[PDB]
DNA sequence: GAATTAAGCAATTCGTAATCATGGTCATAGCTCCCGCG
DNA sequence: CGCGGGAGCTATGACCATGATTACGAATTGC
């Protein structure tokens, strides 16, 4: 009524509404760069703006093609002439490109999925982001489970000083060649080899990107030749406590590097066949492409697991193995001293308050899954098709109900390792009962 | 039995051709895969004419 | 810059070409209400009821909407005071001075800003009375404000009670900001930060922000 | 000082006064003023830390403050819900005060005035005059409402005054404009404080010639020149329009208890004040009871947005800016909110309301003499018809032909009416007050004295018809119970939706139970499952179907499970079956099944696979106590419904108990509603989950249940679906039925709480008494705690198109074999408002034909389909060519709103094009008539595209042009579609649907 | 095998090899028509088995390269 | 025993062809005679290649 | 038969099939030589010689002069 | 001058629009033979 | 005798028109 307005209107003109609108604008300017949490926050702010004002210029997004090509351009395989000036040279690495935007997460390029990172690297990323707020995102590279901070694209500040600051926080860093060319120089391949050896890295450097001080939208430079050589076999190489990298082997003996297991599947490579490969002077880079096989993704994974070994399974970007999971793997996951008994284990966690708080924060199932190094979705799919007998939060008997998930080789391999999962799960359950009850 | 050993040599040579297709077909571009697909359609229509010849007589 | 003829005391309406789809309906509505409207001594003179129709609408992206002219000394342009004695334009100038830092000004004018059309919902009122001519200006106000919100990106309304139903007076959705009146008690227009909200909502629509310092009269 | 509260109302000025309009036993209207405060509830530490002291602060006692925030937990270490027990204070200031962490701010100051002072708004009070200070004559000031309103005497009758008015305005166009078109007639039903019901119509003498004025004076109509000459006792008074408007101003300025109109705030009163401001400059001045402030009548919009979708504006109501205490009541808005009808124009409401069956005594060439009494229709139908016929002029017979009343006679127990009707063969006919067979604009063109007196009669019929709709809908009793129950002012009772009318008794119980509900985290909405709707097992039912329906299912669920936002212990979710089974085991050992109910729900998120909500039943929740209050109100009005004799009183109390039922279902729905203060996603989700288990349990006992040798055997045991209880679970249950009865029961349909139990018998009486035994035995052995079912009806010839779409003959529990059954349509084409009258008539005719062809049983179903589709083709071609059915048979209805996800929606564009092109405007929430109109040269169109572009809004002044025609193919396609869902032989149906409409028909799948 | 670059020339080479085998089976068909028109009695059950197995081989080699996107 | 009966039917068809050419050859006219002569030179080129393939061993 | 157009047309048309079958015999002889089986072509050489003698008689007869 | 509302979901039908199956057509790459000039 | 120009044919991928499927909102109603 006239004590209650012609229509109920909220406080649409407050400083909180202005802050929400400015946050909505900032998330709109970084829609292609953000994690799914910031996309959902953007959609919540769009819904608030459409409820608050009758229309807004921005709309809800359902799927976003996560690409960072706004600050890049067309890569040229041909030699070209440089412009004079002061330049900032960067190496481009082989591994999967990740971005650490203002959404505080590690965002995978081409999928937009937030990827789980170690706590020290995440803490260094928060220190870098809280040091200066002008940075749009941190271009990260994941190769052989090594988080190196390739680039720090900032809107207002020059990227030279942030790199040593990140190296102070324990972030892995590349070497830099900040030389004023000041003349027209043609990038021959011999100069490219000089530049790559002047980067002084044994890590696989696949392209070179240069930054101008007075110019944004930096350009990546790649010289290569497309090749097709014969593949003898696909082998694995140990890069961690449990994870393995894929690496196809030629008939001659050259090792073509594979980006991830997803790169191995997506190229649809099998033995005794040719591959679409980029050729470099130092090493070999398999090109990123979608293979033209008639088999599906699951059949490709079946053939790959049947080739490299039955005890390997697809664990995110890497192959993880099956072995005996005792107390030493639990102490390796908990990053503490090795213990032989449950008593020494709970005493050691009683010594370390940070590990004890970590055990509080995440549940028994998550601790037992991360100790075994299982993937999240595949293990959830496996356990959601099994049956359990529980006595005092312990698995005294397990049996699978639906065997249709066993067609996945990863799920079948983890079902083979499920006895060790039961052992680790009961051990972690006993640790939780003894420490906090 | 000249036709028998002739078709046996055809089977062996085409086995070599199909394993080379299996070697190169994952990484083919669209236009050359289109060309080899027209070649395989000519393959199929020629063999169905051969099957009609050996069926009707 | 077309013109039509009406049968009552303005006797002509000079209007921009962007006002063409709503003029004949405005002619018939004003011809049916004007003989009752013009008995009262209106707060602008009848010759300046339709000054804002001379303004173009394609270049406007922001509508600054009041419910009526000032009860006295209305000049036909909304929120315009040559003496600069009106309270509403004084608090508007105070808010823009707090926004931009321009404190050395003689007056303010929302008409001289690019992209901003100052609007009165009801185009007149009786002298000394607020919303007294809503009776005569209801249909015209609805027609002309939907014509504005077809063109502008952001509609800004200066009254909580006056424009609570402005989402019902319009039917096509536009960016609507129902703000506090400048003469509201407890200084809610002093705590109002709506012009920044206008600029941010323009940047959300990929539109040019309103440089609010263009309205200052030195 | 014995008063009865009529209306409560606040001062419009800045100095906030709360007023009571009250009436004593002698008939004196007494006004009581109160200082209206802004009420805030703070803790004791906040109260003593207030640097400005409160104007008034009262101790509310040690009340617990519970954080109602729903946190899911992946383990069973749920932290206890944050209960902060503290002394709380009721902070009162005359000005609004922003207090940090002030709780219970969802309630209004008026509800806080009522409940903290113990005042029932529908209450009779002996006022202590030592707390009353007289301001002027009839108005008192009460500084202390606690001790003045302390003696609550029982209710006594008061002489309420009323002003029912309708006006008639001239119009050359389709609609009057207040700037060019005058008011022709203003009719009034004046009801004085002495009970004197005065009927008078003021006729504008400016629209009549002077010879016609003198002729009406010779006929007896009074000529007046001012207000002093005006006599309310004269039935017909001639005046100028200025004198007419000053009489309207004088009447509306009177302190009536109710000024009641139909569409009068939007049109009649607004036209009165606009024409009064135009012609003489005066304003209708409402003054305060203490006369400190005086406001003018300005009709203001109140626009409701929807709470679903994009929350666009869905409804607008119009109200009077009045502060004298008169409840200016628009019946149009009231029946819009309360009823669900095709049209809400006054003729449609009068047709649906005042319908009576009347038999024929005399037949003539042009006159038909009907009589109606307690034998022709139900008791009170004919008395209501006679009351409407006292001022009525036109009676519609069988809802299609309009007959003028020649002679009228009001009997002791009914009516006697002579109608200008063609001779009709049948003995009884439905008499209703429907459409009028006049064209008002044409009568305004050739306006003479006889047309003026006829329109004065129609105007006084409309003004008294406001009174007849006021008494028919029982707005007096509904207003009183809304003041008592919802704890609201009487003018504020109907003009608010669920949340507001919850906020009163919820505040009453929150003060009673010393419970405070607060929120810290953001409320998040997820989609949750609703009631479980079983598929119909058969398309036809030759057997009797017993209908068992839970008595207030979702309220009884919430009371049974103690489903409240604060009694939720926690929500336990699991992403995997290992953690699900571990949480299941620690759930059974941690929470005892008697004290805690663990409700298994579907997950709110895709990664979760289980979701169990635990509710503590040790302390009764706020939502269960609110539901107990509303089912107490519904039970007492159901008891008043069973004790009612007249049909109008039965309709009133049935609407009253249905209103309390919907309010209880809204206590449910507000926990599913994210913007509500009582939002508990776990509680609403658990309520649907428990109700789903209740329908599955009642189906499992009833499906496959057989009766044998007087022993009732269910298919499954009588186990509680949630835990183990002390009652017997044995399905073998002793009856009170004879041994020789051996029948089988099977469930064939279910819908949320209803289960459709098909008994193999066909006898009505035997099925009713066995179903009564089933109801008694289910309520005694099958059901538990507050769960009760009742047996409503035996469904003979249950024709079910789909889920929620059925047609049946109702044999109620109080009915028998010899009692006549009523035809219940539920969701079929006859009930839906987007279905035309031609469509409804043809579905009824062809359903009767299909029932005849299935009851004959002598020919195959394919021949039945052949003959039905041939008759359908003949009827459709005859309607397409002859076009004998008028536009009225094809008028579809739709409600106008702005709640559209697309800004370019065709419906809203159609209404805005109508509002641009026409003087009549369609408001938000208005139901308008639209029809598919195409040019008449267009032939039978096979493929139907751009169908919404052919929609034309039909109003009362719309005439179908010679160049235009009804676009028959759309209605024919929908009609043929539902018939081919009725029929078998699907291939022939596809072939005929392709040769008429060029497309594949959609068939329902069982 | 070994190493190759610009695989379109190897595609042209194996297209030429398919041209050779297409002319070879056309030679077989056009001498088979002549030997059937000669009027000699022949039993071609094993020949039909050879054509069936070679057609299955052709289908297996085709099915990897038929359909894009 | 398929190639010899195939070339026996071929040489019988060519016997019929040579006899009908000798029947119609009382008049040939110059351009069609040059056409069948150039077809005969292509045919004897094919015959020379076949003779090379049977004498290469 | 008048104007000898149809006769010339259907002796040109048959010669295409004849040279197609001759190249067919050459291709299947290449197939049976590349298969690795041992064959003798003495009667084939005799047929080639007498076919060559009759077709060079045809060469002597075909000339227009 | 401001002042805060606002029940849930299930299920069916109907119109509209995006998506896809089927089919017709249109450039287009083979493709293969005829004609021709050196 | 040998290879280029040309022209009829023959599929063949690509593109577009038309109709059937399905998601998707709206309206409505059962609850
Ligand atoms: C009508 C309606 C119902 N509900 C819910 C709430 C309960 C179930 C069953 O209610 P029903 O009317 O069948 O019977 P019910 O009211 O439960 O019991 P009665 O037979 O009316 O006593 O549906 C609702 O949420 N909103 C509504 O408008
Ligand atoms: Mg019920």
């Amino acid at each position: 009524m006239h004590h209650h307005h012609h229509h109920g209107t909220g406080s649409m003109t407050s400083s909180a509404d202005l802050t929400n609108l400015k946050e909505l604008l900032s998330l709109y300017k970084s829609l292609r760069f953000s994690d799914s949490v910031a996309i959902e926050k953007y959609n919540s702010l769009v819904e608030w703006g459409t409820s608050t004002y009758w229309k807004i210029g921005v709309q809800k997004v359902t799927n976003v093609e996560t690409s960072i090509s706004d600050y890049y351009d067309e890569v040229k395989n041909k030699p070209f002439n440089i412009d004079p000036g002061y330049y900032i040279f960067l190496p481009v690495y082989f591994g999967s490109v990740f971005i650490y935007s203002k959404g505080k997460n590690m965002v995978e390029l081409g999928s937009g999925n937030s990827f789980q990172i170690p706590d020290e690297i995440r803490s260094a990323c928060n220190k870098v982001l809280d040091s200066d707020n002008g940075i749009d995102f941190l271009r990260f590279v994941l190769l052989n489970n090594r988080w190196i901070m390739e680039d720090a694209i900032s809107k207002y500040q020059s990227p030279v000083n942030i790199f040593k600051l990140a190296s102070e926080y324990g972030l892995n860093i590349p070497n830099y060649l900040e030389i004023e060319i000041e003349e027209d120089t043609l990038f021959d391949d011999e100069l490219y080899s000089i530049m790559e050896r002047s980067f002084d890295d044994t890590f696989p450097k696949i392209s070179i990107s240069y930054i101008k001080l007075g110019e944004l939208k930096r350009q990546v430079v790649d010289f290569f030749k497309f090749s097709f050589m014969y593949i003898e076999s696909i082998k694995v190489d140990r890069i961690g406590d449990n994870i393995f990298i894929p690496s196809v082997i030629t008939k001659s003996g050259k090792k073509i590097l594979v980006k991830d297991v997803d790169h191995l599947i997506r190229s649809k490579v099998r033995e005794h066949t040719f591959v679409k490969v980029k050729k470099k002077n130092t090493f070999s880079i398999l090109y990123d492409y979608d293979g033209n096989g008639t088999e599906t993704r699951g059949e490709v994974i079946k053939r790959i697991i049947d080739t490299i070994g039955r005890d390997y399974y697809v664990n995110g970007k890497y192959f993880s193995k099956v072995g005996i999971a005792g107390l030493k793997q639990l102490t390796n996951k908990l990053d503490i001293n090795e213990c032989a008994t449950v008593d020494e284990l709970v005493d050691e966690i009683n010594k370390s308050g940070t590990v004890k708080r970590k055990i509080k924060n995440q549940s028994v199932f998550d601790l037992s899954r991360e100790c075994l190094g299982y993937p999240e979705a595949d293990f959830i799919t496996l356990v959601n098709n099994m049956r359990f007998k529980i006595e005092n939060c312990k698995v005294v008997n397990f049996n699978i109900e639906n065997t249709n998930c066993l067609n996945n080789p990863s799920i079948e391999t983890i079902y083979g390792n499920f006895n060790q999962f039961v052992s680790i799960f009961n051990t972690v359950t006993d640790v939780k009962k003894r420490l906090f009850e | 039995s000249d036709l028998k050993v002739a078709t046996d040599n055809i089977v062996k040579d085409l086995k070599k051709i199909i394993t080379r297709i299996s070697a190169v077909s994952t990484v083919l571009e669209d236009v050359q895969a289109a060309g080899i697909s027209r070649q395989f359609t000519s393959m199929t229509k020629a063999i169905t004419t051969l099957s009609d010849l050996v069926t009707e007589g | 810059m077309n013109s039509v003829t009406i049968s009552h005391a303005p006797y002509t309406i000079t209007y921009h070409d962007d006002w063409e789809p709503v003029m004949s309906q405005l002619v018939e509505f004003y011809n049916e209400v004007a003989s009752w409207l013009l008995r009262d001594e209106t707060s602008p003179i009848p010759d300046k009821f339709f000054i804002q129709l001379k303004q173009p609408l394609r270049n406007k992206r922001v509508c600054v909407c009041g419910i009526d002219p000032y009860p006295k000394d209305g000049t036909g342009v909304p929120f315009e005071s040559p003496n600069f004695t009106k309270k509403s334009i004084k608090e508007i100038a105070s808010s823009i001075s707090r926004l931009t830092g321009v404190i050395d000004y003689k007056g303010y004018n929302l008409n001289i800003i690019d992209g901003v059309i100052p609007w009165n919902y009801y185009l007149s009122c009786k002298l000394g009375e607020t919303k007294s001519h809503a009776i005569y200006w209801d249909k015209i106000s609805k027609l002309l404000l939907q014509h504005i919100t077809k063109h502008v990106s952001v509609l800004y309304c200066l009254g909580k009670t006056d424009f609570s139903n402005i989402r019902a007076k319009l039917e096509s959705p536009v960016t609507t900001i129902v703000g506090y009146h400048p003469a509201a008690r407890d200084h809610q227009f002093e705590k109002d930060r709506s012009f920044e909200i206008i600029n941010v909502l323009l940047e959300l629509d990929n539109k040019t922000p309103i440089n609010w310092a263009q309205g200052f009269i030195y | 000082m014995d008063v009865r509260c009529i209306n409560w109302f606040e001062s419009h000025g800045e100095n906030r006064f709360l007023y009571l309009k009250s009436r004593c036993r002698n008939g004196e209207t007494v006004f009581i003023r109160f200082p209206h405060y802004f009420y805030y509830v703070v803790t004791d530490e906040i109260y003593q830390s207030l640097s400005p002291p409160p104007f008034n602060a009262r101790p509310m006692g040690k009340m617990r403050t519970i954080d109602i925030d729903e946190t899911i937990s992946y383990n069973l270490d749920i932290k206890d819900r944050k209960c902060s027990v503290a002394d709380m204070w009721l902070i009162e200031e005359p000005k609004k005060r922003s207090i940090q962490n002030a709780t219970m701010d969802e309630f209004f100051n008026i509800s806080w005035f009522y409940i903290s002072n113990g005042i029932s708004p529908d209450g009779c009070y002996s006022l202590d005059e030592q707390y009353l200070t007289k301001i002027n004559n009839g108005c008192y000031h009460c500084d202390d409402p606690r001790n003045c309103f302390a003696k609550e005497i029982p209710r006594f009758d008061i002489p309420r005054s009323y002003l029912f008015l309708d006006i008639e305005c001239h119009f050359d166009k389709k609609f009057p404009s207040v700037f060019i078109n005058p008011i022709s007639h203003t009719s009034y039903c004046y009801i004085d404080l002495s009970g004197k019901r005065l009927l008078f119509t003021l006729i504008n003498e400016e629209m009549l010639t002077e010879q016609e004025i003198q002729e009406a004076v010779d006929r007896g109509c009074l000529r007046i020149q001012s207000l002093m000459e005006m006599d309310y006792e004269r039935e017909l008074v001639l005046c100028s329009e200025i004198v007419l408007l000053r009489i309207a101003k004088q009447l509306l300025e009177l302190t009536f208890d109710y000024v009641v109109t139909f569409n009068g705030h939007n049109f009649d009163l607004r036209y009165i004040t606009n024409r009064l401001e135009l012609l003489t400059g005066e304003k209708i001045i409402f003054r305060s009871p203490d006369k400190k402030e005086a406001v003018h009548l300005c009709i203001y919009e109140r626009n409701q947005s929807s709470h679903k979708g994009v929350c666009g504006m869905a409804n607008t109501t119009f109200h009077v800016n009045n502060n004298n205490g008169t409840i200016f009541f628009d019946l149009y808005s009231f029946i819009q909110k309360s009823e669900k009808l095709d049209s809400y124009k006054l003729d449609s409401i009068s047709k649906n309301a005042f319908s009576c069956m009347g038999k024929v005594l005399n037949r003539g060439v042009r006159e038909m003499t009907f009589i109606g009494d307690d034998t022709t229709d139900a008791k009170g139908k004919a008395d209501t018809f006679a009351k409407v016929l006292t001022t009525g002029n036109y009676v519609t017979v069988d809802e299609d032909i309009i007959c003028k009343v020649i002679r009228k006679d009001i009997l002791e127990n009914g009516f006697k009416v002579v109608l200008s009707c063609p001779t009709l063969p049948n003995d009884i006919y439905k008499l209703s007050f429907g459409k009028d067979d006049i064209d008002l604009a044409q009568m305004y063109k050739d306006y003479n004295l006889n047309i003026a007196l006829d329109m004065a009669r129609y105007c006084i019929h409309d003004a008294c018809l406001c009174q007849y709709l006021w008494e028919y809908y029982g707005v007096e009793t509904k207003t009183d119970a809304g003041a008592a129950t919802y704890v609201l002012p009487q003018s504020m009772v109907f003009e608010y939706r669920a949340s507001t009318i919850i906020k009163g008794p919820l505040l009453k119980l929150l003060l009673e139970t010393k419970t405070i509900l607060v929120r810290s985290e953001t409320k998040q909405k997820f989609p949750y499952e609703g009631g479980k709707v079983f598929a119909p097992k058969q398309k036809m039912f030759s057997n009797n179907v017993l209908i068992f329906d839970y008595n207030s299912l979702y309220p009884n669920v919430c009371i049974f499970g103690n489903l409240s936002p604060e009694t939720l212990v926690g929500v336990v979710v699991s992403t995997n079956r290992l953690e699900e089974e571990i949480n299941n085991q620690l759930l059974l050992q941690k929470y005892p099944p008697p004290r805690y109910i663990t409700v298994h729900c579907e997950p709110r998120l895709p990664n979760l696979i289980s979701e169990i909500a635990i509710f503590d039943r040790s302390i009764e929740g706020t939502i269960p106590r609110l539901l107990r209050t509303f089912l107490a109100e519904r039970a007492r009005y159901k008891k008043m419904l069973k004790q009612a004799t007249s049909s109008t009183e039965k309709a009133i109390y049935d609407s009253m108990q249905y209103t309390y039922k919907i309010v209880a279902n809204s206590v449910y729905g507000l926990m599913g509603f994210r913007n509500s203060a009582l939002y508990s996603y776990a509680s609403a989700k658990s309520c649907t989950s428990i109700g789903r288990r209740m329908i599955l349990y009642l189906e499992s006992v009833l499906n496959g249940a057989e009766l044998s040798n007087g022993m009732l055997r269910f298919a499954n045991t009588l186990s509680n679906p949630f835990y183990m209880d002390d009652r017997d679970i044995n399905p073998i249950v002793k009856t009170s039925l004879p041994i020789d009865y051996r029948f089988r029961f099977r469930s064939v349909y279910g819908d949320t709480d209803s289960v459709f139990t098909e008994i193999d018998s066909q006898d009505v009486d035997k099925s009713i008494e066995i179903a009564k035994e089933l109801e008694r035995l289910i309520n005694s052995r099958v059901l538990f705690n507050n769960f009760k079912i009742e047996f409503e009806a035996v469904y003979k010839n249950l024709i079910m198109q789909s889920k929620k779409k059925y047609t049946t003959m109702k044999y109620s529990a109080s009915s028998n074999s010899k009692s006549v059954p009523e035809r219940i349509n539920k969701g079929t084409s006859e009930t839906r408002r987007d279905v035309s009258k031609f469509h409804k008539n043809m579905i009824k005719t062809y359903k009767t034909r299909l029932s005849e062809m299935l009851s004959e049983g002598r020919m195959n179903s394919n021949q039945v389909c052949i003959d039905i589709l041939r008759s359908l083709e003949t009827d459709l071609r005859s309607e397409f060519d002859s076009r004998s059915s008028p536009l009225e048979l094809f008028m579809l209805s739709r409600m106008h709103h702005s709640n559209y996800k697309s800004a370019d929606n065709p419906n809203m564009y159609l209404v805005t094009e109508y509002n641009k092109n026409n003087p009549e405007t369609i408001e938000l929430g208005e139901r308008y008539y639209f029809a598919y109109i195409c040019p008449a040269n267009v032939p039978w169109t096979k493929k139907l595209v751009n169908i919404k572009t052919y929609e034309t809004i039909i109003d009362r002044s719309f005439k179908l042009g010679s160049n235009q025609r009804i676009f028959y193919e759309v209605y024919f396609k929908r009609l043929t579609s539902e018939i081919v869902n009725l029929l078998d032989n699907k291939v022939l149906c596809i072939s005929f649907f392709q040769r008429m409409f060029g497309s594949r028909p959609t068939f329902y799948e069982a």
